[PDB]
């Protein structure tokens, strides 16, 4: 409750979902997209928490039985919290990700491909609802990231860290990256480039697919090792953590379409425009 | 000048035989290894002998020890193949091959004994057959956690005996526990790992590769569609096995031991696709674009730990791929043929791969006269101001000539700076009259300094771009000039780009791509204290001078830059220069491009370049300090090895408003398709049996 | 529940 | 500054030879068999139990008693330190003084024969931050090369360095710790909208500040924007008349006082660090006014706390200092000094005495400075491996929250810092400083 | 439960089976529901 009345931009959030349009449908169809994305998305972030380091987990992750009966609590739990203030419209997010916990056996790429088809099934031209249920559609998915962040139970030592307030943090981030989505491509909008846009997307995330499978047999007989799961010991675990933490907002949304291509023949000081990295420290011994 | 019957003088039997030496012990302590080139039997091996070692004038790698041949003083400087075509007058290549085939043939016996020759092999990697392996299945199961003491993992690499059932069950992990059978000592071990980690939601398997090892001329010679030759060398690897001296070729075993543990209408296609000449089975698994091979090229880098072996001649580009499949397809593809080598006089060979700039290193010890340092002492009595050279005035709108235009998209940009080079390369080769016989010439006099600054041009016209919110966030882009760079090492091999075998274009193409390769190394440095990416116009020279263009050291800090390579001896100072210099003059076209037509644009991006001010008094300053009594050798080097039409502001900005009349006029036109530079292998469907 | 460390379940009920 | 008269108050003839071969006498009876096994341990709490941690006095460097202060005034005249006693460990006022007296010490060679360069300390801050220490090379006579290429924590040591006086050392050690006080500055400030790069131009550093404080590169006061009071609210409450025309330069100083000295106590943190970047982009220009703010500002004293990061404990740095002044317990010169006389050439090892006994001085019952702190720092927070202290949140705010009652603290850590060095006894100060990182 | 709801069926059917018809003209027209937890509190009481 504290880090939530504690904030200047979950008022923004709160107004961002379905609003009531004319006199129209009423988010209805608004309502089932978002329902089907909680659903969907539900497995999509669960399987990509599933091959993960610890220290990077819930202790509602480790246990055995009745896994998937403590996160609906949990949830609940957070929908009465934000209900208690004023925001209804972010306790139906929880009701719905609560919902959708039974199912529970580089993201910005799946939302726009399954908002696109989804959309594009379902009508088979109005442009206002397209844009509001964009923009409702892509805080929801910010706001499933935020409301799953508010746990870990780390008796008082997790939240120490330097920031705390997360949340004005990555709302002024997406807000800015969503700005310039909106502006940019979509707009001159009619019913021939939604089906264009929903191939493109589609065969996008067919080659990250392919590429992801493929760097998967092939980063193992290289000598390039990158640990991937440090330590359980219970001390180096915290100075990740914290690393983590300050080093989030270190980086950007934004991805390029060139970077599986490389320089030849370079010099010794030349190697840096291979790297293809943000924040690069350079380490000596 | 004789005939060149059989022999040579005798000063030329010593460069060769260091030469030989040089060759084979190159990675050191090797004095003995099997790698013989095989000059008359594949003459694609002594082209490469004959460009990599043969026409280079001689120096020594890193190597301080000792090595078998002494001493290479006597052979320091000096090139082979320009010394023999002066002794005589230039004979055919065949006479020339077999001399030293013959030669390289007594000096492997005179060492090593008599081992025989004729190694240096092409390899093909394979893996899978339809699904699940080729080769013994060694299959490893590389889940972590559990390991006795170290940060290893999991490892089954297990035996022969794993083989499996049958259609019967279809699950993995179902098919792992069931062949539990004896397992002797490690069966209990096994099912605990089995238990173990069945869970964590992670299995693997990744059987290794296996690498055909066939002599590319002296067995795809004819028969095109290369894959047909790699079936026809397959099955003419059984044959009553008990051969001599024909190693890697136990590989129709493997698939044996593979056939009879399946199914019953493998062994049926596969008898009668032996001994019918018709039946293929190699099957490409991915789209196969243009470089094909992998060719291997020593330097002076030295290479890194990745290595294969001592053999590997050629190798398969590593995005096209081949899996032995039955009763599939073989779509269409234009790069399936089989081309070789074409033999020519020796002369116009290495007439078409020379660059006067290689010679750098060579003339610098034969005048020496390094420079040194400056002594910031001595920097003090030299500097007059001190004063911070801050100058913000206005702009004069009077005389700018519109030419900037900021809606073409960057992709575009790339296309049509593509093509523009490509355009200026078809005109240069072409010289009246090209008649027999051209002696030697050099890249024609300007050649560097357009690609570095039409490669400029670009890099800064994106970043522009970026900084005022007009490219997508999904499609952004990196480096431009990648796709220059890669463009160039394979423009000489696209089917239908008026470039495709011409043989001249080669060393304004290599010299044309290891240049792009320079411009963004000074356009993006990342800093020592706070590395990060920036996006501005002017911190990359910052950084990589580590001086402010306001400071007064400025123009010293660069010449020192630059005075650290010139000493040693290396062609990075023409480079850098003209990079530099370009940066420079692209920063005050910029600013002045946008002053006076995007005001908008101009007040939010007017922190980000210099001025046209102070750019003016930093190259006066650079001019007037490079002849003064010192550095005044680097000018005349400089001048030796390249035009002086840098310094020359309005033969820059001719180039500038040519390229962009240029884009203009033929923007229309551009709807081509960006060819692809990624290394990662288009996949076919082969929705073969894995179930 | 209460972990933080448990593998198993010490699940208790509360109301707010 | 000494010439009112000496040799009557300040200083005696020196009975501090009994003192030291005493010491010395303790410290190697104290340094033999494994009874003891902590030696930077016992010698520093003598006497226990007594003087109870808190009573009114444990967060003071000393008592109520104006002699111990007068004394330790003394103390620290009579070897050469004199400055760095009436100064703290001040970034601009320390190297103002340190300039001072260099150019004192040569004026021949300055401003006579004209044979060196010259620059004044105000100008030595608006060079970048490679530029200052060749800035630096080139006003005390030193020889090396111009373009380096390289960090300056290895070009330092590729020369002799077993360098002349001690001004140069100080002022190394100074600029060093204002780069470190201004990349931190840069790293902490920004926002998902601010972004401040690296080596920027001064110039366009100002302009991109002021432009998204009240969107526009023109200069407005900070303290009446939207963005100042994102976190918490302000209220404008200032004397609005004009005092005596329009459009206050938003680097005033009775503004900028005022709004200090009513409520900087119960500001943020994004609210401190505005105010200090506010002063920096002034002083990175050449604006003397904020070189008079900066004065007072808090944040100039403590950038002394960036001085520890090494995981030995504080026993281990206690008997580095030990072992360098036995180090110099054995040759004729210097036995002492006399004064201040800011012409006098201070030393090393009397550097190590005066740091010494200024912090081990008691008051006939009184703890001193090294027994307070130790005991806060094992009694109170309870860390050995005195390298924690900046690596969580909480203890650093108590940290600092303690270092603040008394500016005596500061030159504490200032003094003790520069020589418990590992590699002290054998070189130089500066030269020392470089190899411990 | 959840995979019993009116609202589960449809969702786990991505190979059409006529599926996608009746699934637009219930969420164009009719009213289109997810699955409410006051449900799931009855069944989890009764078991209990």
């Amino acid at each position: 409750l504290f880090s939530t009345m504690l904030s200047n931009n979950v008022d923004n959030l709160d107004k961002a979902y379905g609003l009531s349009e004319n006199i129209q449908v009423a988010t209805s169809t608004s309502a089932f997209l978002t329902f089907a994305y909680v659903y969907n998305g539900s497995i999509m972030d669960s399987v990509t928490n599933s091959l993960l380091p610890p220290y990077a987990k819930k202790p509602i992750t480790q246990l055995k039985y009745g896994k998937t009966f403590v996160f609906s609590n949990y949830f609940m739990l957070a929908s009465k919290m934000y209900d208690m203030l004023n925001y209804k419209n972010l306790s139906l997010l929880c009701e719905y990700q609560a919902v959708a916990s039974a199912n529970f056996y580089l993201a910005a790429e799946a939302s726009k491909y399954l908002f696109f088809y989804f959309f594009t099934n379902l009508y088979l031209f109005n442009r206002n609802f397209f844009m509001e249920l964009a923009n409702g559609f892509m805080y929801a998915f910010c706001f499933f990231a935020i409301s799953q962040m508010y746990a870990y139970f780390e008796n008082i030592n997790f939240y120490i860290t330097s920031n705390f307030r997360f949340l004005d943090r990555y709302y002024g981030v997406f807000n800015k990256y969503f700005i310039n989505y909106a502006r940019i491509k979509l707009k001159e909008i009619t019913s021939d480039l939604l089906i264009k846009y929903e191939r493109e997307a589609y065969l996008s995330m067919k080659k990250y697919g392919y590429l992801g499978e493929v760097i998967a047999a092939r980063l193992s007989p290289k000598d390039k090792i990158m640990n991937y799961v440090h330590e359980t010991n219970d001390d180096v675990m915290s100075n990740l953590r914290r690393y983590d933490m300050e080093n989030a907002f270190k980086n950007k949304m934004s991805t390029y379409v060139d970077d599986f291509a490389f320089f030849d023949d370079c010099g010794k000081n030349e190697q840096f425009l291979n790297e293809r990295c943000d924040y690069c420290p350079v380490i000596e011994e | 000048k004789d005939v060149f019957a059989g022999f040579v003088t005798k000063k030329l039997k010593t460069l060769l035989d260091c030469n030989f030496a040089l060759y084979y012990n190159f990675k050191g302590n090797g004095p003995d290894a099997g790698s013989f080139l095989d000059f008359v039997d594949e003459p694609e091996q002594f082209y490469w002998f004959v460009e990599h070692f043969l026409s280079v004038k001689f120096r020594v790698p890193k190597h301080l020890k000792d090595k078998n041949i002494h001493n290479f003083t006597p052979c320091l400087n000096r090139s082979w193949v320009s010394e023999f075509l002066k002794e005589y007058e230039e004979p055919f290549v065949n006479p020339v091959m077999k001399f030293l085939d013959k030669e390289q043939r007594l000096f492997f016996t005179y060492n090593f004994g008599d081992v025989e020759p004729q190694g240096k092999y092409t390899y093909f990697p394979v893996k899978e057959f339809h699904k699940y392996c080729i080769l013994p299945p060694l299959i490893k199961t590389n889940i972590k956690d559990g390991e006795s003491g170290e940060f290893l993992k999991y490892q089954l690499n297990k035996e022969e005996y794993k083989v499996f059932l049958s259609s019967v069950g279809s699950q993995m992990t179902a098919i792992k526990n069931l062949y539990s059978t004896v397992e002797d000592e490690q069966r209990k071990q096994l099912l605990k790992v089995i238990i173990e980690n069945e869970s964590t939601n992670d299995i693997s398997v990744q059987c290794p590769t296996y690498n055909i090892k066939l002599h590319y001329t002296k067995e795809c010679a004819n028969s095109n569609n290369i894959l047909k030759c790699i079936d026809e060398f397959l099955r003419k690897t059984c044959e009553k096995k008990t051969e001599s001296k024909h190693p890697s070729a136990d590989l129709c075993e493997h698939l044996q031991f593979l056939f009879e543990s399946l199914k019953n209408p493998y062994l049926d296609n596969f008898k009668k696709f032996m001994t019918n000449s018709d039946f293929t089975l190699i099957k490409p698994q991915s789209v196969w674009n243009v470089p094909i091979f992998d060719i291997y090229k020593p330097k002076n880098y030295l290479d890194s730990v990745q290595n294969l072996d001592t053999e590997c001649f050629k190798k398969l580009n590593s995005k096209n791929l081949i899996f032995l499949s039955f009763h599939d397809d073989i779509p269409n593809n234009p790069y399936y043929n089989v081309e070789l080598q074409e033999i020519v006089k020796l002369s116009t060979y290495t007439y078409s791969i020379f660059d006067k700039l290689y010679n750098f290193f060579f003339v610098f010890k034969k005048s020496g006269a390094p420079i040194s340092p400056v002594s910031v002492k001595e920097l003090s009595h030299n500097i007059t101001d001190f004063s911070f050279k801050e100058d913000n005035s206005e702009i004069q709108c009077q005389n700018v000539r519109k030419s900037l235009d900021l809606e073409v998209d960057v992709e575009t940009m790339k296309g049509i700076a593509a093509e523009k080079l490509c355009k200026i390369i078809e005109k240069f080769i072409l010289t009246k009259d090209d008649a027999s016989k051209p002696e030697k010439s050099d890249i024609h006099r300007g050649f560097r300094i357009l690609c570095i600054l039409i490669s400029t041009h670009v890099e800064a016209y994106n970043i522009v771009r970026q900084l005022l919110n007009m490219e997508s966030m999904i499609s952004l882009t990196r480096y431009t000039s990648l796709y220059i760079h890669k463009f160039f090492k394979s423009v000489t091999l696209l089917k239908g780009n008026f470039l495709y075998k011409n043989n001249k274009a080669i060393r304004y193409s290599r010299a044309c791509s290891k240049a792009s390769l320079h411009v963004p190394s000074v356009l993006y440095r990342r800093n020592i204290y706070i590395p990060e990416t920036f996006l501005s116009l002017y911190l990359g020279l910052s950084n990589l001078v580590s001086s402010n263009p306001s400071s007064p050291f400025f123009e010293y800090a660069i010449i020192e830059f630059l005075v650290t390579y010139y000493n040693k001896g290396s062609e990075k100072f023409v480079l850098y220069f003209i990079s530099i210099i370009s940066v420079l003059y692209i920063n005050e076209y910029y600013y002045e491009q946008l002053s006076c037509f995007y005001p908008k644009e101009f007040e939010l991006i007017k922190s980000r370049m210099i001025h046209p001010n102070i750019v003016d008094r930093i190259l006066k300053g650079i001019d007037n300090l490079m002849k003064s009594t010192r550095y005044d050798k680097m000018r005349t080097m400089y001048l030796d090895f390249e035009s002086s039409d840098i310094f020359s502001r309005e033969k820059v900005f001719t180039a500038l408003y040519n390229f962009d009349s240029f884009i203009k006029t033929n923007e229309q036109l551009k709807k081509k398709n960006l060819e692809e530079i990624s290394e990662i292998p288009v996949q076919l469907e082969t929705s073969n049996d894995g179930i | 529940a209460d972990i933080f460390f448990y593998k198993y379940g010490i699940i208790y009920g509360f109301k707010v | 500054f000494t010439n009112k008269e000496a040799q009557k108050e300040s200083s005696p003839i020196g009975d501090h030879g009994t003192f030291f071969r005493k010491l010395l006498t303790h410290v190697r009876t104290i340094k033999e068999n494994e009874d003891i096994e902590n030696k930077g341990e016992t010698l520093i709490l003598g006497d226990n139990k007594i003087d109870v941690m808190n009573s009114n006095d444990f967060f003071f460097t000393t008592n109520s008693n104006v002699k111990f202060m007068e004394n330790l005034d003394d103390i620290t005249n009579q070897y050469g330190l004199g400055l760095i006693n009436h100064l703290g460990p001040h970034l601009i006022a320390l190297g103002h003084f340190t300039v001072l007296k260099l150019a004192l010490k040569n004026y021949k060679n300055y401003f006579e024969a004209k044979s060196i360069k010259f620059f004044s300390w105000q100008k030595i801050l608006e060079f970048s931050m490679s530029d200052r220490f060749k800035v630096l090379d080139m006003m005390c006579d030193h020889e090396s090369v111009y373009y380096s290429e390289k960090k300056r924590r290895k070009t330092y040591l590729k020369v002799d360095r077993s360098n002349t006086s001690m001004e140069c050392n100080i002022l190394e050690y100074l600029l060093h710790y204002f780069n470190k006080y201004q990349l931190e500055i840069i790293k902490t400030t920004q926002d998902t909208d601010f972004d401040l790069h690296g080596m920027m131009e001064h110039k366009y550093i100002k302009d991109y500040f002021f432009s998204f404080m009240c969107n526009d590169p023109k200069e407005c006061i900070i303290y009446h924007t939207n963005q100042f009071k994102k976190e918490a609210n302000e209220e404008n409450t200032f004397p609005e008349q004009e005092e005596p025309n329009r459009q206050i330069s938003a680097f005033n100083l009775y503004l900028n006082y005022y709004y200090f000295m009513k409520r900087y106590s119960s500001y943020g943190v994004k609210k401190t660090l505005y105010v200090h970047l506010l002063n920096l982009t002034g002083l990175l220009n050449y604006d003397t006014r904020s070189y008079v703010t900066s004065l007072y500002l808090p944040g100039y004293y403590n950038a002394v706390e960036m001085s520890f990061t090494e995981e030995k404990e504080f026993s281990k740095l206690f008997e580095s200092l030990i072992q360098c002044i036995e180090k110099c317990h054995s040759d004729q010169a210097r036995q002492i000094s006399k004064d201040s006389n800011l012409l006098n050439d201070i030393t090393k090892c009397d550097l190590c005495k005066g740091a010494f006994l200024y912090s081990n001085m008691k008051f006939d019952e009184v703890p001193s400075m090294l027994q307070k702190f130790y005991l806060y720092l094992t009694k109170g927070l309870k860390i050995q491996k005195v390298s924690s202290l900046i690596k969580t949140l909480d203890i650093y705010q108590d940290y600092s929250n303690f270092l603040s009652h008394d500016i005596n603290w500061y030159t504490f850590l200032f003094l003790f810092r520069l020589t418990s060095f590992k590699e002290i006894s054998k070189k130089n100060v500066a030269e020392a400083m470089y190899l411990n990182i | 439960w959840m995979d019993s709801s009116p609202a589960g069926f449809y969702f786990s059917n991505y190979q059409n089976p006529y599926v996608r018809k009746d699934l637009h003209d219930k969420v164009l027209s009719q009213k289109f529901e997810p699955p409410k937890m006051n449900q799931w509190n009855k069944v989890l009481k009764s078991l209990i």
